[PDB]
């Protein structure tokens, strides 16, 4: 497996032959030049991605694959909190369970079934050689096995150092190799003393080994519907995206509206933000939190629209205990948080920061 | 004992004011009224605000960021009072200032001070 | 050897080295047990006061409860709840007075009831345990009122409501014996039995007079509701024992807790809670020392133990500290609690040998009242 | 001072716990928070109720009834705390009992204890 | 050499011997004068607190005022009233919070106003005198709010009503200079002048930054409103002086309270109210001792006195106690007040010789803040 | 002169020639056998006294003259409190100014004028001698001088030891000659700690040389009209006895309804009680005070009638600060006070205590 398995996934990852009309690969929506996110503009801007048929839009924003391999498999912890998994609603248990889904999703790569996927793999002599070396002769003639093998290779590739290099400025500073600027240093201090650290840090306490700025939990922070993305997805004006409650086997109405806490690594280059891409600018994402703490008029207004944020899509189960922190971020602290979050950019994306 | 001498941290007793994690505590140690080093006593409400300090651990020779949090909604415990100020800055640098009652965020809008916990939140660097 | 703070440092350092995470949260107190003991600090009449919940076995504070001016604490014997009757004012110690009863969960310490008492009816006095009392079924709290006249208020803890005030004779303290009955001690030297298990007027009956007008019965008698035993010392350490177990009072011979030679040599009881009673062992403990006849609220340094049944002296312990109040745990090999108001410390002793085992210091400003549950 | 020794009165310092008129005081001496031996501090309310004691005056050999009236409506002063119990009887003889807050009759129905005054109210009959 | 208790014993004995009657009554405090001094006891974060009113000439408590949680006292410089901003809760330290301002008559100590502050707007912090401040005319009280953001609340003491909150930048403390104007110290190291009308955003102007970001300005500067003088020490005893007298801030030359050699040998200010300023003598008093650099809130045993115009050292006093806060009376021949939080004692010294004259003990649990009026 | 003047007063005191129809002397209403009070039954029982015409009844109860000589002359003290004087409303300054008034009062002794009085004095050779050796020749021929001299002599007699012997059990006890019984001692204690001592002890603090169990002040304790007495006095259903306000020169409406605090010496033998004789029994007088403190229904009912006490004759100016003590006297304390008050009986009236 190991090395050879991930090298097979690497080939699969950039291959548009895994989409029905051969227009798209994993890398089309998870573009490695943009921290594994989608630079393409469909009908709702960059908020949601367009599938292989050139017309079907998703209803959620394409997340980075960087650091996804550090997320635990989906589970309920003893304290009753669900954690880990893949997708914004945790409905995949892990990377391996996730990987096959875009291939068969009619709104994404739109392969009709596993048989059609295996037929595509068989067509390419390099896949016959590489899959057979790892999984045995005839693997590609068996659509169940061929499909599972492809998923295994993709997950193995995503678990390589390429996706999770830990070489951001933040990492360099934690290694003692250089210092934060005073503004970054102030941002780090705010981040670790304000409510951000209650969700966007691996651990409740102690020191994390490979910090990825998420506790992998599920929270409803009370986001409004993204009207233009929702129109484009075609799910309908009456649709409600129930987040984690939509995972099969979750039935607890307290999970309605909750989404996985995203890793903030590379956040400065993976706009627009939130599970539905509703805010284009990182400063707006941070200012969103002040709606729960500031009584000033401007706190009620999305600076990108000049209009009120909007009612939450799901106005129940909001994490008010964490969000109603009693303290508002002034512009100085918002500026410092932006500078801090930019230090979470992998070295290879630093040139994108202007 | 000499109050003005440089503070000497130890890693052997959390109820004493020279325990290493209490290097910028102000108030009372929660372990002394039914909480623990990092948990609040029953009946009190755990705030989400904190002031932070870099505290030297004499055991491993490393410094750790302690983000002090208050347990709120009860009169001051009166047991194990301590006031240390390692790296403590005046009120216009609130993130490092410890005369402030850091009860913001506590359930039920609790803002009276009972005691402080001393959890680690990161390595200092 | 290893203290609680040292064991906790050792564990924290181990969690750190091992990278063990834990969520900062509100702890629960450990389940009520026979070795839980409560210490109330009336704080020498301060307008706000504290109660400490302590694990007597570990010598550890496991929780606190805030109270207002001179509150009266009570502890259900079965461990199911604790409660107090308390008094607050709208501006610290001045302005509108509100008297109220709170009932608390004994593990989360959260209030489960807050019942206002109309017309500020509580008696404000240095704290006497039997001036506010639970009925044995735990459903009713009874509190004493002195002004304009002796009276007793009835609070329904199940329906969470003040019910009414009972007019009584010139009598004092409240010892409940049934869901619907309590006794009081009257100025005339009788007890009064008050049957109140109706919205109508109570049936009040007096016992015979059981002490003369020049014997002074202390403010802090021991009463075991489960035994129906009321143990009432006088200033000289004579002990009246009243057996209320049949539902009516039977007065036992009064025995001397101090020997003939002790009384001739200046020995007398003295302090605050001067007497304790162990039900299962049927034993009486009394705080005594050599003192002038009018230093009856001063600390004492000795505890005498005697068999309540035979009057035999079993022990005399030299406590080693200035002790104001005593009590005992009600389990088989009990602890003897010895509270110093001056040291603000609870000394925890082995009741059999009298040896000091451990202590809990920093218990407020002037702690005075120890309460335990009789859970057996 | 041996706490258990017979209490010995003096007539030379009213702020000391062995001052002769304090023979049955419980709480705090009002002269230590801005009252005086027989007046309440500003801001407090003077009760009409009291407990009494017969206190011997070592200046003149006479025994006087002292009415320990409370000054009420303030948190306890915390200055000059004293507790003596010469003659003091249990609660069922309330006229001689001193754990009771004797704030009855105070203006504005003040009932919190601040401090006690020690006026003479008559001659002892014993 | 006769004490106050001794004098009072002789007077009471003389009245008794003379048959002089007198009606027990509520005393008035003596008129406010230059030697009256107020000591506030934040009581180490207790839910209720006390302030002691003291005649510094006699060394005698002449009155007290109760307060809630971490209240902020102020004293009119003309002696006409005192006031505080305070906080209470419906169940001791839990339940509904009420913040409010009381104004009191400085002779009867009765509250003449009780003015609710809506929405629990006070900043709860270890007590800093200049976090709540009177305008020079006495008509307006301004208090600081930290949560959700720095703001300043305006309370009309004449109309007895809360007016409104003012939006300010990320700044701290409140030094009023006129009926409509005050200054603040900002995170960026400037002062902010804030002028406010009956409505609208205030007009806010900043000075130049007057300190580097790693020079730390203590939480207890001295501010003489009548001189317009702000005296702001740093942790090393460098003193910034700002003249607000013209209406705008003018920075005066910095002076050092300690020599280079003393600083190299460990000398630094430390305590709580570390600095005092006498207006008529134009003199600065700073509490200093040898200490590690991060022991800046510990007590100090020495006071240095220096000429504010030249920075020359006039005197160095060995205080002979662990002193946390100092202040001075503002008359000729002033007193130097030296408060020990640990001893709960105010020591009263002659400010010229440094000699201890008298002391007042039993000042609560953790007294920290000394305020005087400037009546001249 | 001192003895002699008092000796002249002794003769005048018992002489019924100072009444118009010669049927009554001071001693008729102030009978020495009854502590100087009126044993005679009239239309309103013993509440008010009948004058020399045999028909006219007063509106106030005849007070003892015992200890009247200890009362200071009428004055206003520095606190604005009136004190002293004679009559229940203080309208006489002292005993001398009081003494001529019953002589000239048509509802009492009923002499038409001073000249009528002087003429009766002149009739008696013993008065000529005794008046002239004290006041000079011709004193009886000048009506102004005769009347002034008679008043002086009566005032001097009332100042003798006979009227104020200080030989009650209370006094013997305070001299250390005997002890109170326990019940008496308890009554003394109650009397001293309860609100009685705010009014019925001479001093606010300290001890009196000659205690008479009154502070000589004026208080309205809110008594009803005594209906049978008011009907007998003929003053009319619309009459109000304003007490101190009726003193000429007193104009302050706050003095309306206030009466002089009586000395409690000999109280046990000088029933009925209060300014209008409304309560026959000492125990009722003590129980009236519970109407201000007790919450029991019985406290609102006069035990002598079984009806409510009655609306106050003057419902304003009541001494509520003193009267509303917050504490109710139980029957045992009422028993104790009766016992203690019986110890204030002069030795010569002890046999009356049955
Ligand atoms: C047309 C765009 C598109 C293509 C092609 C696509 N993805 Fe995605 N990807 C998404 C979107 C949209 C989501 C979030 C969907 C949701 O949460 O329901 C997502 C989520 C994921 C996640 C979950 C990460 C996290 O943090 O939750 C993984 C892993 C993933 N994609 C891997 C792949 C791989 C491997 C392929 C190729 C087999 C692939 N993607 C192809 C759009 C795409
Ligand atoms: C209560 C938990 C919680 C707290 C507190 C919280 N976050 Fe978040 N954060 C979330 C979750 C959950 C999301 C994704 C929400 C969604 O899209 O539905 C998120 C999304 C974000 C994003 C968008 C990331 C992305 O890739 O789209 C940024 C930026 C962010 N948070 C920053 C912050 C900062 C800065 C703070 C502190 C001011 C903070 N958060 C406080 C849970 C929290
Ligand atoms: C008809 C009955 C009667 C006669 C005769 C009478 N008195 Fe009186 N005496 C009264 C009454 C009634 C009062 C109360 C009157 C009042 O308060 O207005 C009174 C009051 C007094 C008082 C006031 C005492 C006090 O405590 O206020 C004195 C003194 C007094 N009498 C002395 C005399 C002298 C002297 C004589 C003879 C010159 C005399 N009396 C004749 C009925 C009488
Ligand atoms: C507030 C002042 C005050 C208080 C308190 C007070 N008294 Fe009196 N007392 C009076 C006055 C005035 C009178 C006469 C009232 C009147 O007749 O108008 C009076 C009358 C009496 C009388 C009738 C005397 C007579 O000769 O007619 C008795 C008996 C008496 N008081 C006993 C008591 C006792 C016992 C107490 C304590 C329970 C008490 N009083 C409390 C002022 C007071
Ligand atoms: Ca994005
Ligand atoms: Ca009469
Ligand atoms: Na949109
Ligand atoms: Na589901
Ligand atoms: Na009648
Ligand atoms: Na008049």
């Amino acid at each position: 497996a190991d090395d050879a398995l991930a090298a097979l996934g690497a080939q699969l990852f950039v291959d548009p032959a895994l989409s029905r009309n051969a227009t798209q690969s994993c890398a089309t929506c998870h573009d490695p030049a943009r921290a594994f996110t989608d630079p393409r503009e469909g009908k709702a801007g960059l908020a949601v991605s367009v599938g292989d048929d050139g017309q079907s839009h998703g209803d959620r924003n394409t997340p980075t694959l960087g650091y996804a391999a550090l997320v635990p498999a989906f589970h309920r912890d003893a304290n009753g909190k669900y954690k880990g998994g893949q997708f914004w609603d945790g409905r995949a248990d892990d990377l391996k369970q996730q990987a096959g889904q875009p291939m068969l999703n009619p709104v994404e790569m739109a392969m009709p079934d596993r048989a059609a996927v295996a037929a595509r793999l068989r067509d390419d002599p390099a896949y016959r050689t590489g899959f057979e070396a790892l999984f045995g002769k005839g693997v590609l003639d068996d659509p169940e096995r061929a499909f599972d093998a492809a998923a295994e290779a993709l997950a193995a590739y995503q678990a390589t150092g390429e996706f999770s290099p830990f070489d951001s400025k933040y990492d360099r500073v934690m290694r003692g190799e250089e210092k934060f600027t005073p503004l970054e240093e102030f941002g780090y201090t705010v981040f670790i003393t304000w409510n951000c650290r209650l969700c966007h840090m691996q651990r409740k306490q102690g020191v994390a080994e490979r910090e990825t700025f998420t506790n992998f939990e599920y929270h409803n922070i009370g986001l409004p519907v993204n009207e233009t993305a929702r129109e484009a997805s075609g799910l309908g004006a009456d649709h409600v995206d129930h987040g984690l409650l939509a995972r099969p086997g979750i039935e607890d109405p307290a999970q309605s509206g909750r989404f996985k806490v995203p890793s903030l690594r590379n956040v400065a280059v993976t706009g627009p933000y939130m599970h539905n891409g509703v805010f284009t600018d990182l400063r707006t994402a941070i200012l969103f939190y002040n709606k729960y703490t500031s009584r000033r008029p401007e706190a009620k207004i999305n600076p990108e629209t000049g209009a009120p944020w909007g009612e939450p899509e799901v106005a129940r189960n909001l994490s008010l205990a964490e969000l109603q922190s009693g303290l508002m971020l002034d512009d100085g602290r918002v500026d410092a948080l932006v500078a801090f979050l930019e230090t979470l950019t992998d070295r290879r994306y630093e040139p994108l920061l202007e | 004992t000499d109050p003005r001498a440089k503070w000497v941290p130890q890693d052997n007793d959390i109820q004493a004011c020279d325990y290493w994690r209490h290097c910028s505590i102000d108030g009372n140690i929660c372990d002394c009224s039914g909480g623990s080093l990092t948990n609040c006593p029953p009946g009190t409400k755990l705030a989400t605000a904190s002031w932070v300090a870099s505290c030297y651990n004499p055991t491993d020779g490393q410094s750790y960021l302690i983000a002090y949090r208050d347990c709120c909604g009860y009169n001051v415990s009166g047991r194990c009072p301590c006031l240390n100020t390692e790296g403590e800055l005046p009120v216009y640098r609130p993130e490092f200032a410890n005369d402030i009652i850091w009860c913001f965020g506590a359930e039920d809008d609790a803002m009276t001070y009972h005691c402080t916990i001393s959890p680690i939140v990161g390595k200092a660097s | 050897q290893e203290t609680q703070g040292q064991a906790a440092a050792r564990a924290a350092a181990a969690d750190l080295a091992a990278g063990q995470d834990d969520e900062p949260r509100i702890l629960e107190a450990p389940a009520p047990d026979a070795r839980r003991v409560y210490v109330n600090d009336p704080a020498h009449f301060a307008a706000v006061t504290q109660q400490f919940v302590i694990d007597g076995e570990a010598g550890r504070v496991i929780g606190m409860i805030d109270g207002g001016f001179l509150p009266n604490p009570v502890v259900a014997d079965d461990g199911s709840f604790i409660a107090h009757a308390s008094t607050v004012f709208s501006r610290i110690a001045r302005g509108e007075r509100t008297d109220y009863v709170e009932v608390f969960d004994p593990v989360t310490l959260l209030p489960t009831a807050d019942i206002e008492l109309p017309d500020a009816p509580r008696f404000l006095v240095g704290t006497y345990p039997w001036m506010t009392s639970l009925t044995p079924d735990g459903k009713t709290l009874l509190f004493y009122q002195f002004s304009p006249a002796p009276a007793v208020g009835v609070v329904d803890l199940e329906g969470k409501a003040f019910k009414r005030m009972l007019d009584v004779p010139d009598c004092y303290h409240i010892f409940p014996t049934a869901p619907d009955t309590f006794f009081m001690h009257c100025r005339d030297g009788s007890l009064a039995k008050v049957a109140f298990g109706t919205e109508g007027t109570p049936e009040i009956t007096h016992t015979e007079v059981f002490h003369p007008e020049d014997e002074f019965l202390i403010n802090h008698p021991a009463y075991s509701q489960k035994a129906g035993r009321l143990v009432w010392p006088t200033y000289t350490g004579k002990i009246h024992q009243i057996d209320l177990s049949s539902g009516d009072a039977k007065f036992l011979p009064a025995v001397e807790a101090l020997t003939e030679a002790e009384r001739a040599d200046g020995w007398r009881p003295g302090g605050w809670q001067q007497v304790a009673y162990h039900r299962a062992l049927d034993r009486i403990y009394l705080l005594v020392d050599q003192r002038d006849e009018w230093r009856h609220k001063t600390a004492s340094r000795f505890v005498v133990v005697l068999d309540a049944k035979t009057g035999e002296r079993l022990a005399k312990f030299e406590m080693g500290h200035e002790i104001d109040s005593i009590n005992v745990s009600q389990d088989e090999k009990p602890l003897l609690y010895a509270l110093s108001t001056g040291d603000k410390t609870l000394y925890i002793h082995d009741a059999e040998s009298g040896e000091e085992l451990r202590s809990v210091n920093q218990l407020g400003h002037g702690p005075q009242v120890i309460t335990t549950a009789d859970m057996g």
